[PDB]
């Protein structure tokens, strides 16, 4: 599906 | 000994009073309905409310002395009457000799000029009462307020480049959030117009409050998209695809913007359309390249509305809300596209 499993920096 | 800000202000208001000038009084008396007493009543009411909120302390803001408040009010009242004069002298109706009773009886215009005047006075002193303190204290709708900002910039060439930057800046706060409030009157304006959001072609290339708000919203979004597109090195014909997805979000899923930020809807489109494109870019790249833009701050991708309440992240918002409502539209580009302004 269109999506992302990317987290992010703090 | 005074700051460049306070010195410009001090020299803008010199020789002027907290009262209408005899040039303005004559323009008022030319009208069928003389607006001077309504104008003084609005100023006295705005005056009392400003000093009541300035004087009393809240958790947010400690309260200051009345003596500083009265000075700040007098300078804002002097700005009000000087700017009202330049506006009224230069309105086409004045110049054609036609009565100006209707223009001068709009309460919303006078309240929002007095509030911008106060914002000018407070910014110049680097007041802790950061916008939108003054419009919240005065019960002024961003959606109605933001329109006087452009007039003031045009109606007082004495303003410093820094002041015009601040006024453009708070204009952009209203167009990116603030006017997309659950309590904003743009929702009421949309309702009286059958909930039909104006498209880029219908405003950039009908006329009215919704149109020139969308006019302004589109051109801010336009400017911001070119900038993320140049920092991320992506194409200039993909650029028209994410604008068309952005327009779709605004026109066909207007609710997504309620209690949200335009950037949130701008970046979510960028990732979707790029991923649907071969020109894949990912959120960390998008967020880090956006991190550079002037209005970009932590909160806009680390605190995003989910249900109204719970708050999350840009990616949680993309997957939980944005992809369901926008995926169907994005897949078509794996079709008509919208004209990009300028």
């Amino acid at each position: 599906r269109i999506a992302c499993e990317e987290e992010f920096s703090d | 000994e005074f700051t460049q800000s306070v010195s410009r202000l001090q020299s803008i208001v010199a020789g002027l009073k907290n009262a209408p000038s005899d040039q303005l009084i004559n323009i008022f008396e030319s009208c069928v309905r003389n607006p001077v007493e309504n104008i003084m009543k609005i100023l006295k009411g705005i005056g009392e409310t400003f000093c009541q909120h300035y004087t009393q302390s809240t958790d947010e803001q400690p309260g200051s002395h009345i003596d500083f408040a009265v000075n700040r009010l007098k300078l804002a009242e002097i700005l009000y009457y000087k700017i009202l004069e330049t506006v009224m002298v230069q309105e086409t109706r004045r110049l054609h000799g036609m009565d100006m009773s209707v223009l001068l009886e709009q309460d919303i215009f006078h309240r929002s000029l007095m509030a911008c005047c106060l914002e000018i006075v407070l910014f110049a002193y680097s007041s802790p009462r950061t916008f939108p303190w003054i419009i919240e204290v005065l019960n002024l709708q961003p959606f109605y307020f933001y329109k006087v900002i452009e007039v003031v910039i045009r109606s007082e060439e004495g303003l410093s480049r820094d002041m015009v930057k601040h006024l453009n800046s708070i204009e952009e706060q209203i167009l990116e959030s603030l006017a997309w409030s659950h309590d904003s009157a743009l929702w009421e304006a949309l309702q009286v117009s059958a909930n039909k959001v104006p498209t880029c072609e219908e405003v950039i290339f009908r006329t009215g409050s919704l149109a020139l708000f969308y006019r302004k919203v589109y051109h801010l979004a336009s400017v911001r998209l070119r900038d993320l597109c140049l920092k991320l090195d992506v194409s200039n014909e993909l650029r028209r695809k994410i604008w068309t997805c952005f327009e779709f979000t605004l026109v066909h899923c207007p609710d997504l913007m309620k209690d949200r930020h335009l950037d949130q809807l701008l970046l979510c489109a960028f990732y979707i359309m790029a991923k649907v494109t071969k020109e894949e870019r990912t959120f960390q790249e998008i967020m880090k390249s956006y991190r550079n833009q002037p209005q970009a701050n932590s909160h806009v991708y680390r605190s995003v509305l989910l249900k109204s309440e719970e708050r999350g992240d840009l990616i949680k918002f993309y997957n939980t809300i944005y992809v369901g409502r926008v995926k169907s539209f994005a897949l078509k580009y794996d079709p008509p596209l919208s004209p990009f302004p300028h």
